[PDB]
């Protein structure tokens, strides 16, 4: 029935698993790694199929719980198991946390094959389980905004502004890659109301680290919320290092023809939905200092080589997602330094696009004044994703 | 030694919790900053073990905010031990504080300005390890005379050596050019490999920025490299390495050699020339031991002289032997083999003394290439291809991505299918060349294939067609496959609707079956793309009057007219009008043979 | 040049880290995560080589353990691949018949050892027999 | 080579003596950390002697212990856990219930071919047991041995023996024998399940009474699968079920509703079972969106299929389908389509002043999904498509650019399944020219400015001050620029002779699609052709469009009603796309 449980951890490592039919190899984990724990423009659900396995799965906490198997089983049951699954857990050891899970690594296991034989929700209410289950778990425990603000309109704004950095190899190997973002507020609000703040999962709360600071108006305990300050302001900052998307690839073909002529063709690939425009698109392939001239081709935006630059730089006002296009130049090289390989420089990109390289989404902001007279409903929303490069490098 | 330490460490492990371990790394720090802050010395033993379970919490994560002053007393002792683990304190955490710089700059004075090799070490191992530009100010002027000194121990000029070149690296200002050029340069001849090895990575830095200045290495660098790759089993029995003499000094000194053009003196020239060839030698000679730790220390020496043979690109027979010996790693075991053979070969592909040598392996990569598993390597094998393909090359080379294309696995088809479109266009001699790639190209690796790519064939079909009942069949019994994907249907439902023609005829290509099989395409493609076939469809009622009445009835139907599309909808009902009202000679005039394209 | 060498087990654990570049605690903390999701996930197959961000990283596994050297990317691939085994002999001698509570138990000794093998992200000493000699005398002072 | 892999001291080597040690409270922490040890990947097959030997103990949480560890290896390494089924064996005859069933499991998780000489007789003794417990796991077992390959002839006296405790005391026990059968028979020979069904139906029925959270749910499974043949036979087989608006809030329903719904097939309503049952079957559908999030989507796409077949049963409950702020995307989705659905010609006037809330939140992709969702209520629901309309403007005049364009392109389709009756509107549509970034918006714009090309003195400059940029468009931009440029000019002349030219210009000559080319030929071959004929296949009415898109086959619908419970019922689709 169910035929395999995985507890995995944030980074998607599996924790802790048991396969109960041996129709479920190492491809079922991966697939579940790369598909679902590292989405990136994919649309979740609780459900997914791929190569004809199916994969159930709730996030507790940093940890994902996940159920699979390839065959036509009972959907709900699935999902039932799985929160009771999670009620039992909870009263041996409390949250569900890696650090948990790491801890009562045998009592999981005696739950396990208890809770749940060859795949069937088998019974496992708390206190009905203690005759066959030895183990114990193991526990472990204003100032910012003037009152009185009126306005006809109760306006606000939200601006999700990222920076998407990026080092990748000729062969594409993200070598690194960083984001680093912010929700810049603007809130034209009557009174003083609390507003109720709800995102996707994708932030958790010359290295680049993950972090994310927040305005000092902001408490936690799912959710943010706070009274804003009137006008504009900054929500949270941010960096992030998982599951970036990154607007384009770069291919490059640089060939050198012996040591006079230089052949470097060059290939960019949208890699976001056809609906969306990135535009003020640059691309800037280098050229070595004893270069002649260069003829380049394109037959989409322009080109141009610049000798003080060092550089060919291609422009682009528009590309919708999932095209291609292609700039070729040929190049013209006088050998005077006789030795000293050409080091070459990366090729850069700008670009702007209209949604957050990080991921990240905007799923609601509730407002509520307490005092005054209006409510949510009558609050006007806009919100904008700007996501722009930074460095955003590719070798050739 | 340490029975205090042993238990520390134990217990964090039998703890059975991250809470748990905090606790008693808590409990530790609680102790260890009474017995510091505390009246009854603490003897020597203590401040040693107690610094040291600082330091290994330290590498647990948490913070250590104190006892920087109880390691550096640690310095002062006469205790090899106590010192030891007082220098690996500071080493690892490196403080600020003006003070404690101070104190430490002394205790190094000291421990250099002993004459014991042992505390010099210590000393000389802190200053490479931290480096802070104090440390240099302090010592940089001293290091070079310690380097230099004919009395200083072996081991103490290894580490000199090598502390001098960090301090060279972070600090150069402090690490001008003096006196002591020429004994750096002639412990190159020193008996002791270790000191050898030394000296050849500081002077190679040096040679750097400072070429003109050690100039004199060259020879002294040949000389040495010869004898080492030349003496028997009973020498350099020390650094003998699975049967490889120096395997790691001659990859040094091979890559001394790189900071410098061929040796300027003809004997010298004469005796690298005799060197390479003897590497190059031993490379054919078969194993002295199976163990893959003798092949590995073999061949890290030849890779340097492979390179070191690149970066002369002045003498023709090494490159060729270079790259016959590469083309022998191909087809290895050893992934890691092919991978640097695949790798050292795209160099050689730029050079003229080499690129055709390259040539001459073409079929051995194309034949690894069609049996590697590793995906690195793959890519490796096909980015070699496109680096050797001419004129000559270009059928073959593109025969075999084609065909590679059909299996290959999907983490390389777009690197592929890219290199192909590409290759198709800079070499093909003749328009019909050309025509039949890119249609097998999207056949198999179509959704891949870019927007010019499909289009842009038949901007040239044009100029010159006689290949239109060519890409038809192709089109066609590739459209019969129960497989086939998107763009086919596209280019596919493209040419069979402008010229099915000259295929309606064979009986098992007839335009029933033509038309039913497009239509077991349509209810599962894109709306541009039904938008084709919903104009496919009405040239179809044209030149086969015969099936117009099986076309009219999809076309008033309701998942074409009440279409949500506007093209869908649009082109549905158009359509189905054009066919049922004006004439036949205007239904002609309207679907007739396509005029054809300018030239850019 | 060596810009650090890592010792780590399968768990992800540290037993070594040696720095040969300037990086703060948390840059050093999220390498040693990174070195550890790349060289896990490979597979006796794959090479022993892989680029690691603006560099490389050379690595194998013994037993539990991963070696790894990370250096630049023009250096010699199998030179520091043999040099990681050339260090884990004098480590095995060292400590008669290593095992991974050797390397924890004493780990101040193997920054002894890492000292003598490899200084300033270079090679230092090669010989296992002269490293063995100094590592044995060192062992007999007070 | 073997570098760090001694057993002569470390970490294996000290766990090995504490496993012989004399001292079974350290045997019992030894063993535990064993079991990490796996867990964290490490090597403890050198350990398996030293674990095996602590079994010979008294001692219960110690001998559950090493189970624990051989379990690991069941299917990790099946040939390591072999090497002690001759413990197995004599271990599934100890007293405690709780060690026979221990063993048996076991036996039944490992997979090699000598896995028969061992099972086949301790679990034909195991079916036969004072406990139920553990014929509650011989049963499961059944199961795990068909999978290790066999029809076993012995297996027909299994096949059986899983019937006969069918009629068994205990509804753990019966509810399991079940389970293990309905998957037993889906690998299927013509005949198995097979019917002594009266009793069968009868006991089941009584089972899934007294039954735990998941006995109920594989029972009400087993069930839909047969069929009956009369009135009264179906009518008391779903009085019994009935109370199943149960426990397991989520699957215990759901496998209740696919029940009463296959056996949706009688003489309704002489007197009135049918109406009963449709009344009885809104409000546990109806409370399972008050549960989780994930179980709510599937009891959602389950609403979805269940309101095309019976749309009676939830008509006057639109209610529970509004949209709750902070619910998850994918259940915002489902919950939206359902209200499409459930979308009356009544209700209307509230269920727009709630997609009226959702456009103007500040999740984007579901504000797009509303504006859609406004055009999908009034091209099924006349007696608002007007109110709608008005609706949609509130939206344009807030001004949010992609509240603007989707409320544009909703407009379109509006202005086609209702022609000519909003053509005021267009100049207030007019307006808006600047800020259409999106590709659809402009040709919903476009295709506007080309009916009622007309209405609009102005319509010649709004086409001019697109051509500018003709390219830097959507191919789908042009398309619809040429066909409403010649829908222009098959009325206004002359003043139109100004562009036509450097339009058709492009498209056959410029432009690369050849799919744009062909259809720009096609049309020089009609106006600089015969201004007459042209008209008759171009203008020609559009036929009225209906509600095309959001309804399934009725033929599927039924086949994926019958799979109510499973994953068919969220993908919509029949299991054989994954076998
Ligand atoms: O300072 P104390 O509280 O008097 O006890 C310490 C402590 O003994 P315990 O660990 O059994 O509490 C030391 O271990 P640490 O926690 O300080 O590391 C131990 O040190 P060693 O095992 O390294 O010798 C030391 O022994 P000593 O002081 O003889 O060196 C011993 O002090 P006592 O002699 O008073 O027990």
């Amino acid at each position: 029935m169910i035929g395999g449980l995985f507890i995995y951890n944030h980074k998607g490592e599996v924790l802790i698993s048991r396969v109960y039919r041996d129709d479920i190899g190492r491809n079922a984990v991966d697939a579940f790694r790369v598909n679902v724990i590292h989405a990136r423009q994919q649309v979740r659900s609780p459900v997914t199929n791929i190569a004809r396995t199916s994969f159930f799965h709730v996030k507790r906490s940093n940890i994902w719980l996940a159920a699979v198997t390839k065959q036509n089983v009972n959907a709900a049951m699935v999902f039932e198991f799985l929160y009771k699954m999670c009620d039992v857990m909870a009263a041996y050891f409390g949250k569900i946390s890696e650090e948990n899970i790491k801890n009562n690594f045998v009592l999981i296991y005696e739950l396990l094959d208890e809770i749940l034989d060859f795949g069937y929700p088998q019974n496992s209410e708390t206190g009905a389980l203690k005759t066959f289950i030895t183990q114990q778990g193991i526990k472990s425990q204003i100032g910012w905004r003037r009152e009185g603000i009126k306005y006809r309109r109760n306006e606000l704004f939200l601006d999700v502004l990222e920076s998407v950095n990026l080092l990748m190899s000729p062969q594409g190997q993200v070598l690194s890659a960083h984001v680093s973002g912010r929700v810049v507020m603007k809130s034209y609000l009557s009174g003083m109301p609390e507003c109720k703040f709800g995102m996707n999962d994708k932030i958790v709360i010359s290295i680049a680290i993950d972090d994310c600071t927040f305005h000092q108006c902001v408490r936690l305990s799912r959710s943010i919320s706070f009274i804003p300050p009137d006008g504009e302001f900054e929500l949270m900052r941010y960096r992030t290092t998982k599951d970036i998307i990154l607007p384009f690839r770069v291919i490059p073909l640089v060939r050198e023809v012996g040591r006079t002529k230089l052949e470097v063709k060059v290939v960019i690939k949208s890699n976001f939905k056809p609906s969306l425009l990135a535009q003020k698109i640059e691309v800037r392939i280098p050229t070595p200092l004893n270069t002649s001239g260069v003829q380049v081709i394109c037959m989409k935006g322009k080109a141009k080589y610049k000798a003080s630059e060092n550089a060919i730089v291609w422009k682009i006002k528009r590309m919708a997602g999932m095209k291609e296009s292609q700039i070729s130049a040929e190049i013209e090289l006088l050998p005077t330094n006789d030795k000293k390989k050409w080091a070459r420089p990366p090729i850069s990109m700008n670009f702007e696009v209209p949604f957050a390289p990080s991921g990240l989404k905007v799923r609601y902001l509730k407002v509520f004044e307490p005092k005054l007279n209006y409510s949510d409903h009558d609050v006007i929303k806009w919100v904008r994703y700007i996501g722009r490069s930074g460095i955003y490098e590719t070798r050739c | 030694g340490m029975r205090g330490l042993a238990v520390f460490i134990s217990d964090i492990r039998n703890c059975k919790s991250k809470e748990a371990e905090i606790k008693r790394i808590n409990k530790e720090l609680a102790n260890i900053r009474s017995k510091f802050k505390g009246d009854k010395a603490l003897d020597g033993y203590s401040k040693k073990k107690y610094v040291c379970k600082l330091l290994f919490i330290f590498l647990l994560g948490h913070d250590i905010d104190f006892g920087h002053m109880e390691a550096v007393n640690l310095l002062s002792s006469n205790r090899y031990t106590e010192k030891q683990i007082g220098y690996l304190f500071i080493s690892v955490l490196v403080n600020s504080n003006s003070e404690l710089i101070r104190l430490i700059n002394n205790a190094i004075k000291n421990d250099l300005a002993s004459r014991n090799p042992t505390f010099m070490g210590l000393a000389l191992h802190c200053i490479a390890n931290v480096g802070s530009r104090e440390m240099a100010e302090a010592f940089a002027g001293e290091i070079p005379k310690i380097l230099v000194a004919g009395d200083t121990m072996d081991s103490v000029k290894q580490s000199a050596a090598l502390c001098l070149l960090r301090l060279y690296r972070t600090s150069p200002d402090l690490v001008p050019m003096g006196d002591w050029t020429s004994r750096v340069v002639h412990l190159l001849n020193d008996q002791h490999l270790g000191v050898v090895t030394a000296a050849t990575s500081l002077i190679t830095t040096l040679a750097q920025k400072n070429p003109e200045e050690f100039k004199t290495s060259v020879s002294l660098a040949v000389s040495r490299l010869s004898r080492i790759v030349t003496s028997a089993s009973t020498d350099l029995q020390d650094y003998t390495y699975y049967f490889v003499p120096a395997p790691w000094l001659s990859v040094k000194l091979l890559r001394l050699l790189q900071c410098y053009p061929p040796p300027e003196d003809p004997a010298v020239r004469g005796r690298l020339t005799e060197c390479l060839e003897t590497i190059l030698n031993k490379a054919q000679e078969p194993p002295k031991s199976k163990k893959v730790q003798h092949s590995n220390a073999k061949n890290a020496v030849l890779f340097e002289a492979i390179s070191l043979i690149i970066h002369h690109d002045s003498e023709p027979n090494l490159l060729v032997r270079a790259c016959n010996q590469l083309g022998q790693f191909l087809q290895h075991r050893e992934t890691n083999l092919r991978y640097l053979a695949l790798e050292s070969m795209c160099t050689l592909a730029s050079s003229e003394f080499s690129h055709e040598a390259v040539k001459t392996h073409i079929e051995t990569v194309i034949n690894a290439l069609k049996t590697e598993r590793d995906v690195s390597v793959r890519q490796r094998a096909v980015d070699l291809l496109y680096a050797m393909c001419d004129r000559s090359n270009a059928q073959q080379i593109v025969a075999e991505m084609l065909s590679y294309l059909e299996t290959a696995d999907y983490s390389i088809r777009e690197e592929i299918v890219l290199k192909v479109a590409i290759l198709a266009e800079k070499y093909a001699v003749d328009y019909t060349w050309y025509v039949d790639t890119i249609l097998n190209l999207i056949r198999i690796a179509g959704d891949y294939v870019s927007e010019e790519v499909w289009y842009r064939v038949i901007q040239i079909v044009i100029n010159r067609d006689d290949v239109q009942g060519y890409a038809a069949k192709t089109v066609f019994e590739a459209l019969q496959a129960p497989a086939c994907h998107e763009n086919l249907v596209k280019v596919g439902g493209y040419i069979l609707g402008e010229f099915g023609n000259l295929i309606a005829g064979d009986p098992r290509s007839s335009p029933l079956i033509q038309f039913n099989l497009l239509h077991s395409k349509f209810h599962l493609c894109s709306v541009p793309t039904r938008a084709l076939l919903l104009s496919t469809y009405i040239k179809f009622v044209n030149l086969f009057p015969e099936v117009k009445a099986t076309i009219q009835d999809v076309l008033r139907s309701d998942s074409q007219l009440k279409n949500a599309d506007v093209e869908l909808q649009q082109r549905a009902v158009e359509y189905l009008r054009l066919s049922t009202v004006a004439s036949t000679d205007i239904l002609a005039t309207v679907l007739e043979e396509m005029p054809p394209f300018p030239e850019r | 040049m060596i810009r650090f060498i890592l010792i780590q087990n399968r768990a992800g654990k540290t037993r070594l880290a040696k720095w040969y570049m300037q990086f703060d605690d948390d840059e050093k903390q999220k390498l040693i995560e990174e070195v550890h999701a790349v060289v896990t996930v490979r597979d006796a197959k794959h090479t022993n080589f892989v680029e690691f961000r603006n560099f490389k990283i050379i690595y194998r596994r013994y037993a539990g353990l991963y070696f790894c050297i990370c250096v630049d990317v023009n250096d010699n691939n199998l030179a520091y691949l043999e040099a990681i085994h050339n260090f884990v002999e004098v480590l095995n001698e060292y400590f008669h018949n290593v095992c991974e509570l050797d390397l924890v138990f004493n780990f101040y000794k193997v920054y002894t050892v890492v000292d003598e093998m490899f200084l300033a992200g270079e090679i230092r000493e090669t010989s296992q027999t002269k490293v063995l000699k100094q590592l044995l005398m060192l062992q007999s002072l007070e | 080579s073997k570098y760090f892999t001694t057993n002569k001291k470390g970490e294996i080597f000290e766990l090995k003596a504490e496993l012989n040690n004399e001292k079974k409270e350290k045997r019992k922490e030894a063993v535990k950390k064993v079991i990490a040890a796996m867990t964290v990947g490490k090597d403890v097959s050198s350990l398996f002697p030293d674990v095996v030997n602590c079994m010979q103990t008294d001692n219960l949480e110690l001998k559950k212990l090493v189970y624990l560890y051989l379990m690991n290896y069941a299917k990790s390494q099946p040939d390591m856990a072999i090497m002690a089924v001759n413990s197995f064996v004599k271990d599934c005859e100890d007293p405690n219930p709780l060690i026979r069933a221990l063993a048996v499991r076991t036996m039944g998780c490992i997979r090699v071919d000598k896995i028969t000489e061992y099972l086949c007789e301790p679990l034909r003794k195991c079916l036969k047991d004072e406990d139920p417990y553990v014929r509650k796991t011989a049963a499961v077992c059944v199961a795990k041995l068909h999978d290790i390959n066999a029809q076993m002839v012995e297996d027909q006296g299994f096949l059986d023996s899983l019937r006969d405790l069918i009629a068994d005391s205990n509804p753990m026990v019966v509810a399991n024998a079940v389970a293990a059968l309905s998957e037993i028979s889906e690998s299927h020979p013509n005949s198995n399940l097979l019917d002594l069904n009266p009793q069968n139906i009868n006991k089941l029925l009584t089972a899934l009474n007294e039954c735990t959270e998941w006995g109920q749910i594989f029972i009400l499974d087993c069930l839909s699968n047969y069929n009956p043949k009369d009135d009264r036979e179906a009518q008391s087989i779903c009085e019994r079920v009935t109370p199943r608006l149960s426990h397991a809030n989520s699957a215990v329903v759901l496998s209740a509703v696919k029940v009463l719904m296959k056996f949706l097939e009688l003489l309704p309503k002489d007197s009135d079972y049918y109406n009963m049952l449709l009344k009885k079957l809104a409000p546990p559908l109806v409370t399972l969106l008050s549960g989780e999030p994930e179980v709510q989507y599937v009891a959602l796409r389950n609403i979805n299929l269940i309101v095309q077949k019976r749309p009676e049963i939830l008509k006057q409950e639109i209610k529970v389908f509004f949209v709750k702020y902070n619910d998850p995307i994918y259940v915002k989705l489902e919950k939206l389509d359902i209200m499409i659905r459930l979308a009356s010609q009544a209700n209307i006037a509230q269920v727009l002043a709630e997609l009226k809330e959702y456009a103007t939140e500040v999740d984007v992709d579901f504000v797009r999904k509303a504006v859609r969702a406004i055009g999908r209520c009034a091209i099924k629901v006349e007696q608002s498509a007007e109110r709608c309309v008005s609706t949609l403007l509130d939206l344009i005049q807030t001004k949010v650019n992609y509240v603007v364009q989707e409320a544009i392109v909703v407009i379109r389709d509006i202005f086609r399944k209702y022609p000519n009756k909003y053509e005021s509107i267009i100049a207030t549509l007019c307006e808006n020219l600047d800020s259409l970034d999106e590709p659809d918006a402009r040709a919903a714009m476009i295709w506007i400015v080309g009916e009622y090309a007309e209405r609009i003195d102005n319509a010649d400059e709004l086409l001019e001050s697109f051509l500018e940029g003709f390219h830097d468009e959507s191919t789908q931009v042009q398309l619809t620029l040429l066909t409403a440029i010649v829908k222009l000019f098959l009325k206004k002349p002359s003043e139109t002779q100004e562009l036509v030219q450097q339009v058709l210009s492009l498209a056959t000559q410029d432009s690369d699609n050849p799919d744009l080319r062909d259809r720009g030929y096609i049309y020089w071959r009609l106006l600089s052709t015969d201004p007459v004929t042209a008209k008759e296949v171009v203008l020609s009415e559009k036929p009225l469009i209906s509600e095309e898109t959001d309804l399934i086959e009725p033929t599927l619908l039924d086949e994926l009603i019958c799979h109510i419970g499973s994953l068919a019922s969220v993908y919509h689709k029949p299991p054989n796309a994954f076998v």
